[PDB]
């Protein structure tokens, strides 16, 4: 029967063709793991209680996106503000004395610009992020805010101090555009949402193509996209198997690892039987781990050293 | 015959006029800059979109065409041999070339092949064979037509040698 | 944010503060040389940049063959030959803009529709 | 499609199916039978639309009945006139038996 | 709201999966129990204004006379909830060594956050009472009720001998499972322990398998 | 008792800042003090939230864009709802809101992604729903040896077969 399946897979990857990776460096990928990604994407499937509402996909969306500071600086500026408590800029005087209703800092003034679009794209109002830098410190820097109804939205800070000034500075705002997270679990990137549909059973007792609306990704993550809320965290999934592997025991392993196989397989020149495939996906997966067809995986078995 | 070749011709004329439709739009600055794409990738699809719908509708029309006399209708609706593009691409339109998925990138600087003048994207500067293998094909197509051949056959020549090492 | 060199040796004036009196005492470094600057502002970053379309625009654009040439009038001199080419700065988020530039009044315009 | 009553009303059989058919209208063993293979019917129903949560019917199967059936029609000379002498009993009876009757596993313990 | 809201509700549903993870793993707890409603549990569960008290929340539990008429041998389990965010040597100290004087087998703990190694080094400690040690970001959601994840269910020692003694296999030919797998840890089986599978097959519909913990 | 009373003063020198200078003193600090208590029926000075609201209703009286506001909240604006609003995304001042909704609708736009729709004929019938549906491609993928591939796919049930 090994050889059988092992021929009635191989002969046709043959004639098998060559965004998304798929076909032959695909099956290699899936076949020879090998843990890279390359389209590590994971669809995520709504809460039934959310079905079409677009704000509350897009709300997850703003949940589940990693986003720092590139995410949301216009403009970074550098000023010599000499006055600790005025300002030399002409507009930023109404901001001193909303902060003004403790002394001992440079006169180095720092000075952001960001934009509404992507403050309020996320539902970050400016406010808690200038607490939340406010808190990521709270012990050396001054943060000082705009409202966020105003034209212009800007942060004021100042170092405060117990010379050179100038490239501190620099390094302190180069980690500030790096370091911060803002909203959203890391290694997410820009997360887009389809409106699919499903064969859902009728009230009546028959077959509906009900549409839905799913988010999509480019990035992998499974240990905190299944705990944030408004999500169904039993039907969610991903493409990069190995972490399903992880996360969830060596049978779901399994399934999805044949759910592949059978995906990048029947792209073209579908079919082959069921029982080759899931013989292949058994003979992997029997040892409590995956096992990569190298020349090192199934060969460093307790197996005939002529073989 | 006759008639259904020149209803073949205006229909791709009427394809190119949508075209040269979309890319005044398009210069104009005006567009939708259609979700999830880029503006040059929604120009593109859009194009590309509207020339395969006329090889399409030309290939059909030459097929509802043609008698039932004809031999290659009897062999490709008698099964073993021949297809629906096999007779489009002989009788009506080849279609636009290919270079993995985009068309036919300007190697040359601003232009795909020093016959045109700088930054075109009307199809037959860019690439589209619109013209039929009985008619021949005009020495930029001719061109065109060589590029997508040569892709077939070095995707062939690597992925069989892939394939191999792997079904062993 | 531009640079301002050293009248008596060409080297880039650095910002150092006055420490009492609270200026922008742009020293030079080689030599002695301190120069009072105008403006707080000292550094600046552009995080977004999007500049460029009309690049390399030489006096004698209409010299080359390969540009084509169209019947719009220039809004100067309204003479009928003019040359347009695309935005210059390639990258993959810019626009179809022409830019169209006439010979006679060596002058360009675009044809934006916003 | 399924569903036979024989002593209600809507769901009755047309008696000139079967020649012992009038008779047995009322029958409360044939109905008892009737109803508990209904009910094994529907069970079997849930039971795919479980397993197979989008529902395609069609499926990689062993041996086709389909072809089975109509050639027993084309040999037997089936008619549109003579009711059949099947009987009910006789028909879920002979339905378990081959039930049983199919093996694959041979053994004698419990697991197997 | 602020990160009190998520507190709350992230502990209310590792509640929710330790109450599960203890019912199938074969101790009786009452149906209702499990979807206890979130405004009950902190009404249960506040102190002053909005702060959940976990010292006191965790709980005993008892083997159900099912569990005990196959299996002779489970002793009342215990479960524990730390408030240090790290955790302590001697917290963890007197967490054993009251395991130890209650007579338990079975010691559920859980942690905010990391555990340091001294106050991890002696968790192997008292044979043949078994520590196990659990994150709320583990346990904030059920990994069983996940789909793709089939029944598992554990065998008796009985029932294990005569399997081999029908498909005549030798202990070793079954295929494995690791004890770091996460539905391993989820019922908390040990070194020879076999599980028998169901799921959910294609082509006969239901189909049985076997796995070894080793 | 500190903050009751800078909260008062910043009230009063608001209002007293106003192109309508109130005569009515007393009424309009009779508004700061009620301000005062109806925003205090918050936290009264136990959550940083009373300091943000407090923030956000001083920045929105001083802005100008816009001043209008300053009128309006002298001649009306019942300030026990301005406690139980939030809506500062809903004033001061209009323009700015419409900016803001169609800023949203631009994002929300901008979210959902690629949808390429898969251009269709009606030949050939469905492989398992049996419908004239049905959309294609071309390619060539084995040897040159043969014709392309003639890759198939229904869209009655979203169906994939091939021919030939
Ligand atoms: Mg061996
Ligand atoms: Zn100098
Ligand atoms: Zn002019
Ligand atoms: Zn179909």
């Amino acid at each position: 029967v090994g050889v059988l399946a092992a021929q009635s897979i191989g002969e046709p990857a043959t004639q098998m063709t060559l965004k998304v990776t798929s076909g032959v460096p695909r099956l290699k990928e899936i076949l020879n793991v090998a843990k890279n990604m390359k389209t590590p994407s994971l669809t995520v499937y709504l809460e039934p209680g959310h079905a079409a509402d677009q704000e509350q996909a897009k709300l997850i969306r703003s949940a589940i996106e990693h986003t720092t500071l590139k995410s949301v600086t216009i403009a970074s500026e550098i000023y010599y503000d000499p006055d600790p408590r005025s300002t030399v800029i002409p507009e930023d005087e109404e901001i001193i004395q909303l902060h003004f209703s403790f002394d001992q800092q440079s006169p180095w003034l720092l000075r952001l610009e960001l934009d509404r679009a992507a403050m309020n794209d996320k539902d970050l109002t400016m406010g808690q992020v200038g607490e939340r830098i406010k808190q990521t410190f709270k012990n050396d820097l001054f943060v000082i805010w705009s409202e966020d109804n105003d034209e212009k939205l800007i942060i004021r800070c100042r170092v405060v101090r117990p010379a050179e000034e100038d490239h501190m500075l620099k390094k302190i705002e180069n980690t500030m555009l790096e370091n911060i997270t803002l909203r959203g679990v890391e290694n997410i990137e820009r997360v887009v949402m389809m409106k699919y549909d499903r064969k859902v059973p009728s009230p009546t007792g028959e077959y509906v193509k009900e549409p839905e609306w799913v988010l999509e990704t480019d990035g992998v993550n499974l240990s905190e996209v299944m705990t944030v809320p408004g999500i169904d965290p039993t039907r969610i999934y991903t493409n990069s198997f190995i972490d399903i592997m992880e996360v969830l025991g060596i049978e779901a392993g399994r399934a999805a690892l044949y759910k592949e196989v059978y995906n990048v397989i029947a792209s073209d020149g579908s079919y082959v039987n069921y029982r080759h495939m899931a013989l292949l996906v058994d003979v992997m997966t029997t040892q409590g781990g995956l096992t990569s067809v190298t020349r090192h995986g199934f060969n460093r078995s307790n197996t005939g050293a002529l073989m | 015959d006759g008639p259904t070749m020149r209803e073949i011709t205006e229909t791709i004329a009427e394809a190119k006029k949508k075209v040269l439709d979309v890319t005044k739009e398009a210069q104009a600055n005006l567009l939708t800059a259609k979700h999830g794409m880029t503006l040059r990738e929604s120009f593109e699809d859009n194009v590309v979109r509207f020339l395969n719908e006329a090889r399409d509708k030309a290939g059909r029309l030459a097929e509802v065409n043609l008698k039932d006399l004809n031999n290659v209708k009897q062999m490709v609706m008698a099964g073993s041999k021949g297809s629906f593009i096999n007779i489009a691409q002989m009788s009506a339109c080849v279609g636009q070339q290919s270079v993995e998925g985009k068309r036919i990138a300007f190697g040359f600087v601003d232009r795909t092949l020093p016959h045109f003048s700088k930054d075109d994207y009307s199809p037959e500067s860019k690439g589209f064979v619109e013209n039929s293998y009985l008619r021949g094909l005009t020495p930029q197509e001719f061109f065109f037509h060589a590029m997508g051949g040569r892709e077939g056959l070095i995707d062939t020549a690597v992925k069989t040698a892939e394939t191999g090492y792997i079904q062993r | 944010t531009t640079f301002r060199f050293c009248r008596d040796c060409n080297n880039m004036l650095y910002p150092r503060e006055d420490k009492e009196n609270n200026r922008l005492l742009f020293e030079c470094r080689t030599c002695s040389y301190v120069e009072e600057a105008g403006s707080p502002l000292v550094y600046r970053h552009e995080l977004i940049t999007n500049i460029g379309e009309t690049a390399g625009v030489v006096q004698d654009i209409g010299s080359d063959p390969t540009l084509p040439r169209s019947d719009r009038e220039c809004p100067k001199c309204h003479s009928r030959e003019n040359v347009f080419f695309q935005s210059q700065q390639r990258r993959k988020d810019t626009s179809m803009v022409l830019f169209f530039v006439c010979l006679s009044c060596s002058h360009i315009f675009t044809s934006d529709q916003k | 499609r399924y569903r036979v009553d024989l002593l209600n009303t809507d769901h009755t059989l047309d008696p000139s199916l079967l020649e012992s058919g009038s008779e047995i209208l009322g029958d409360l063993k044939l109905q008892v039978l009737l109803d508990e293979e209904y009910k094994q019917l529907v069970k079997d129903r849930k039971f795919l639309r479980e397993v197979f949560v989008d529902g395609e019917a069609n499926w990689p199967l062993p041996v086709n009945i389909r072809r089975i059936i109509q050639n027993a029609q084309q040999t037997f000379h089936i008619d549109h006139t003579k009711p059949s002498d099947l009987t009910i009993k006789d028909i879920v009876l002979g339905v378990k038996d081959l039930q049983e009757n199919l093996l694959v596993l041979r053994g004698k313990n419990e697991i197997i | 709201d602020q990160e009190n809201e998520r507190n709350i509700s992230r502990l209310w549903r590792a509640f929710r999966t330790v109450k599960e993870m203890v019912k199938d793993r074969g101790y009786f707890i009452t149906q209702e129990e499990v979807e206890l409603p979130l405004e009950d549990f902190k009404a249960k569960y506040c102190d002053s204004m909005g702060r959940p008290q976990r010292k006191m929340m965790s709980f005993q539990a008892n083997p159900t006379e099912e569990s005990i008429s196959k299996f002779p041998d489970m002793g009342s389990l215990w479960v524990e909830f730390c408030d240090e965010p790290s955790v302590g040597v001697k917290t963890m100290k007197t967490f054993v060594i009251h395991i130890q004087e209650k007579n338990f087998q079975t010691g559920i703990f859980v942690y905010q956050n990391n555990i340091t190694p001294s106050a991890m080094k002696l968790v192997p400690s008292i044979p043949p009472a078994t520590i196990e040690t659990f994150n709320e970001a583990a346990l904030v959601v059920n990994i069983t009720h996940h789909e793709l994840v089939p029944k598992h269910i554990r065998l008796s020692s009985d029932e294990k001998r005569e399997l081999l003694k029908r498909y005549r296999l030798k202990e070793s030919q079954l295929p494995r499972i690791q004890r770091a797998d996460p539905v391993a840890l989820y019922l908390g089986l040990k070194r020879g322990e076999v599980v028998k599978i169901i799921r959910k097959s294609e082509t006969s519909g239901r189909y049985a398998s076997y796995r070894i913990c080793m | 008792h500190k903050l009751r009373d800078q909260v008062l003063k910043a009230l009063y020198d608001v209002l007293a800042k106003e192109s309508e200078h109130p005569p009515q003193s007393i009424l309009h600090t009779a508004k700061a003090i009620e301000s005062e208590m109806n925003k205090v029926n918050n936290c009264d000075t136990n959550e940083a939230a009373y300091k943000a609201r407090y923030r956000i209703i001083y920045s929105n009286v001083i802005s100008k864009n816009n001043p209008d506001l300053k009128h309006k909240i002298a001649n009306g604006d019942i300030t026990p709802e301005f406690l139980a609003t939030c809506d500062a995304k809903d004033l001061a001042p209009a323009p700015l809101k419409q900016k803001i909704e169609e800023i949203a609708k631009q994002n929300l736009y901008n979210a959902q992604g690629a949808t390429i729709e898969r251009s269709v004929t009606d030949r050939f019938t469905c492989g398992k729903c049996k419908e004239k549906k049905v959309s294609y491609y071309q390619l060539q993928t084995r040897s040159a040896d043969e014709p392309l591939t003639t890759f198939c796919t229904c869209e009655a049930c979203g169906n994939r077969w091939k021919f030939s």
